[PDB]
């Protein structure tokens, strides 16, 4: 008979196919919390990441829409709408904090201690950076600073391992660079660093591609086009 | 301008 | 200061914009349950319909995906997957039954008693038909028959009013015909009736368009193209 | 075949 873990994994892929991502998350948390000294497979770790990404992504999307509307009603001094719009935003922000807290607890309680290779360590520390970053996106003042510090520490830890243990064309290393650059740009408001880091990661990948190739070309290719897209956007906005 | 692309 | 109803309506449009349709539903149910002898505005009735449509539509979509997968694993005799897939489907079907029960209770407790014009009566009875139809879509045997009977009675009541009180080009009347035809086709498996009803509604609208015009051309136009699309699909599938 | 268009 199938193991409970086999069963949960299959359910998670059913949830993915039905686009029921909150339930996907719960199936993959049952898997993660059932670990001993072993760690998740590449497939399992990616199911868990995809589930969380989707769950948080719907809220971030809603948050952005509500923030636009709020800024627009601010510009007209229309205060009773502003209050209701902020009531709504507060609700969304409470979900964002809960979601991030779920994966962040899971990361330091189960996933990061279990990581046994360079691939999985970087994968989980970048996830830790990502989730702290999503908190930073809507906080201010002291709470914001803390999220920013947490993000920077996680990304730095991930990058120390990535640059010494993964190839420059590795999708996870490239994904880390992309996000790290976005962190400097959107949270630290430092387009100078954002560009240098994105550019360096792009250039090292190109160099490796031009001399040694890379096994998984598809993934690297997409991420490096994302790095370029951000560089083009950020540097055209600078000269504006 | 804001809202870049992230992985 | 804004009334609670004004506030709820504004929240519902914020929920719509953030695509948080379950919350949209709750805001519009507060509005509906706060009615006296008055009825919802056109805008409010459409917000409530849009909210429910979205809430149920995500589940129907998930249901269809899960049903495909189940049929495919049936065709290979792969029974442990089939059981898990059906566990999942049962969950989705429980949400579908809850959602339908919400609006169906609301319809006969508040909305239908409040309807004071031909427009709103047809609107609410067609909604009643629609929701019973969505139950019929996944039930079998005795439960299915009951849902089918309920659907037919509601649509018939709606059509008696619509054909005597609304113009053939009215979007609600046309929408009723479209759905009624789909009911004959997908629940009663009766493509003969489905085509006759769709064709008659299309032809009466064309006749009115050719002699008197119609105020709201945009909406009627889209629905009549939907009627045509179904006729073309259904009649090409017949001669197959 | 199934899955028509509905309003």
């Amino acid at each position: 008979a199938p193991t409970a873990r086999e069963e949960n994994v299959y359910m998670a892929k059913l949830a993915e196919q039905a686009e029921r991502y909150e339930e996907m998350v719960e199936f993959m948390e049952k898997v993660s919390n059932s670990l001993g000294s072993e760690e998740l497979t590449v497939e399992e770790r990616n199911l868990l990441s995809v589930a969380y990404k989707n769950v948080i992504g719907a809220r971030r999307a809603s948050w952005r829409i509500i923030s636009s509307i709020e800024q627009k009603e601010e510009s007209r001094g229309n205060e009773e709408h502003v209050n209701s719009i902020r009531e709504y935003r507060s609700k969304i922000e409470n979900e964002l904090s809960k979601i991030c807290d779920g994966i962040l607890k899971l990361l330091d309680a189960k996933l990061i201690p279990s990581a046994a290779s360079g691939d999985s360590k970087v994968f989980y520390l970048k996830m830790k950076g990502d989730y702290h970053r999503y908190l930073a996106e809507f906080k201010t003042g002291a709470e914001r600073k803390e999220a920013a510090e947490s993000t920077l520490t996680a990304y730095k830890a991930a990058q120390d391992i990535a640059t010494t243990e993964l190839a420059p064309t590795h999708p996870i290393r490239l994904g880390l660079a992309l996000n790290f650059s976005v962190f400097y740009y959107e949270i630290l408001n430092s387009p100078d660093r954002a560009c240098n880091l994105a550019k360096q990661a792009f250039d090292e990948a190109i160099a490796e591609l031009d001399t040694l190739g890379e096994e998984s070309y598809k993934d690297s290719t997409l991420i490096m086009q994302l790095l370029r897209d951000n560089l083009t956007l950020w540097t055209s906005d600078m000269q504006d | 301008h804001l809202y870049f692309s992230s992985n």
